[PDB]
């Protein structure tokens, strides 16, 4: 029997508030573990000591609660900056079990995106192969669509998208999406579109190019 | 006051074998707790070895045998010989100072992938365009292709621009590669006047290639 | 119904060594008596090695030691792990199933040559010409050169045209590195008309380069 | 002891005819052993099984005529597609003992070839050497003489052949001749010619360019 310490991620939220978050204990635990706090691609940094006595070198925010087990922190007053994950642990005990993870959002209100279109650089059509960038800066709702269109085609499946994480001073997002063809396929249309599809937009946006017009 | 940093990683097949160098920039690893802890990309946690101040070693579950850590104390480092890598660790490797809870913990990587590509760039530089042209602002960027070797950095002139500098998470293709661009936003006014030059390195090869981005012939 | 493929050859010097997997796409290997049949160029075949239902080696007479097979049944592969070769081997490696006969046996190349290259082609684009045209034909081609990773492939259109495509045998120059040259004609109508890409592709190196072959200036 | 076995090689026939292939046994063998395909740059493929019970997925041409000794296979009524060796094993025994092979020609009649002349690329040119390739396509007789001269001047010890397999749909051979320089010999002359001389024509055949001429 090991212990599996479990928590209620995905958290949403707003600055100077009050939020909370519990850690179970699936076995009876006694009063020593830890809490860190994990900011997305880096190392982690513990702020909740072996019970609540936060270690030093953290603001006065945090305020973990402890018991025999089914122990909570608590964040109040929040402040742009902590866009990363939190963790359990269990100290005292060699091989330690760890938690499950809360990523925390952060709500804004209504921000549309910058929009832009690259088309493929002609170093990359010597290659042989065209990427097209559209790429949508800054914007809140994260659940923004991009359609490419190839001379109004609508176009499926030779997409990627990535996002970044939460900005720490605007709480915004930014998406990248590439479309990428051949250069013998790239060479047998003309229009290249993205639209993109947001709640800061009234309608939707266009960004285009035609293949070949400097 | 300590700065532990740690050297090591890079790609093998099964089988394989690595030292890593838990190096302790700081003092005193002779007479502390120190451990290894892994997490799997999009993962949680996970706790590898531990060395006592005294010498014991109590590996983990799954890396039972096959596994070996050891300290060095006239160097200050920590060394950690593995070998016959199931492939299944490919992960994110940290190493730290256990004082009675655990924090002080430096990072680095490793990948046990079944083939090696260890290529590097394809960069192209997407140009400034009315396009992506609005109002007082422009934005133009570096595109950074098919590479195998995940750790990979696109800077803009030599570090200096940390203003709109916004490198996009790297995709994986089908092909089996990976990808990436960078995007900075600069005023519209600033299409071609100031330098804007994306300094790409890829640290598992020794890729190093400046690209200038200008707007659109 | 069964489909042997097999996996592993490349270039090395002596002392060297190689693990080779007969991969057995197809079943059952693990009941099935399977060997190593070995041929230099431009030379009759040769027996290596043998495994039996049940576990038996049976080495041949030269590479009597120093040379070592197993199977995986879990896993439906073959291994051959080889060390210490002599050099005296370079040949073309095949991995048949003996079925009371043999037959149902892939193919695989190896070279142990006591130097490395590695380097991959050197392409030019042999133009159609009115000395290479005569009535309704004329003949453009692909000239690929100084290269030493023996198995390099030149395709015509991503593999398109398969009429007139002759690739010529390789030839070993006294420097030391190979070259050949594909040519295939076309309707003296098609001088430049459609499209004539060489996709050449260096398979021991990664190299990838699409060259279009157009008449004289 | 080992088996020593032989076969007398270098066939040459025509389609539809009867040809017959011995294979000697150098000891006192039973009558178990095998025939196999060996199409050039590929896999064998057995034909005759451990005497002459042909295995199966195999046409009605081949007819195994085994003994103690002396074993015999026999092709009648061929058809172009056969331009690979013939192998002898001998199954049973662990460490076995294979043939010499047999190379099997297919004689044709008369085909002149088409004959084209390359001259160097500009971008070899800037590396510091010159290839001046000379094509000659489609023919029967490869007993074909490949003349290069530089301003009249016969060149010997600066090229090098190579010829294809016959060809499984015309029976035709195709051969190319490469005739390699530096850039400074190769600017110090004119004409690059290329002479075939051939069975299928009357009198020799010379493809040429002039050196810097578009």
């Amino acid at each position: 029997d090991i212990q599996l310490t479990q928590s209620p991620s995905f958290l949403s939220a707003s600055v100077g508030d009050r939020v909370t978050i519990t850690c179970r204990a699936s076995q009876g635990i006694s009063s020593y573990l830890a809490w860190y706090q994990q900011k997305p691609g880096k190392a982690p940094k513990l702020l909740i000591y072996a019970a609540s006595t936060l270690q030093s070198g953290v603001p006065s925010r945090f305020s973990g609660s402890g018991s025999g087990t089914e122990f909570t922190l608590t964040i109040s007053s929040l402040q742009p900056e902590d866009f990363a994950t939190y963790y359990c642990q269990q100290l005292n005990s060699y091989p330690p079990a760890f938690g499950g993870g809360t990523k925390v959002e952060i709500k804004r209100t209504v921000a549309a995106p910058s929009v832009f279109i690259f088309p493929p650089s002609d170093e990359q059509l010597k290659s042989g192969t065209a990427s097209v960038v559209c790429l949508l800066n800054n914007f809140y709702p994260r659940e923004a669509k991009v359609q490419w269109k190839v001379d109004n085609a609508l176009q499926s499946g030779n997409s990627q998208e990535s996002v970044t994480e939460q900005d720490s001073k605007d709480s915004t997002y930014s998406l990248s999406s590439t479309l990428t063809l051949s250069k013998a396929d790239y060479e047998k249309h003309k229009v290249y579109a993205c639209e993109v599809t947001h709640q800061g937009l009234s309608s939707p946006v266009t960004k285009s190019f035609n293949r070949g017009e400097c | 006051e300590v700065q532990l940093v740690e050297s090591g990683g890079g790609l093998i097949q099964p089988g394989g074998s690595l030292r890593l160098s838990c190096a302790a920039s700081g003092f005193t690893v002779s007479s502390n707790y120190m451990s290894w802890v892994r997490q799997a990309p999009g993962k949680g946690l996970e706790w590898v070895s531990v060395i006592y101040p005294g010498g014991s070693t109590f590996y983990a579950d799954s890396v039972k045998g096959r596994f070996t850590i050891s300290r060095d104390n006239s160097k200050n480092t920590l060394y950690l010989q593995m070998n016959s890598l199931r492939a299944e660790d490919t992960a994110v490797y940290y190493c730290a100072r256990e004082t009675l809870a655990f924090d002080y913990w430096g990072q680095g990587t490793l990948v046990t992938v079944s083939s090696a590509s260890t290529k590097g760039p394809s960069v192209f530089p997407l140009a400034p365009s009315s396009k992506s042209t609005s109002g007082g602002t422009a934005a133009l960027g570096c595109l950074v292709k098919d590479y195998f070797p995940e750790p990979v950095t696109v800077s803009w002139n030599s570090g200096a621009l940390t203003s709109g500098v916004h490198t996009f998470p790297a995709v994986l293709q089908s092909s089996g590669l990976y990808s990436l661009s960078s995007v900075v936003t600069v005023p519209s006014s600033s299409l071609g006047t100031q330098t804007y030059i994306c300094n790409v390195n890829h640290k598992p090869s020794n890729t190093k290639v400046d690209k200038k981005v200008e707007p659109k012939s």
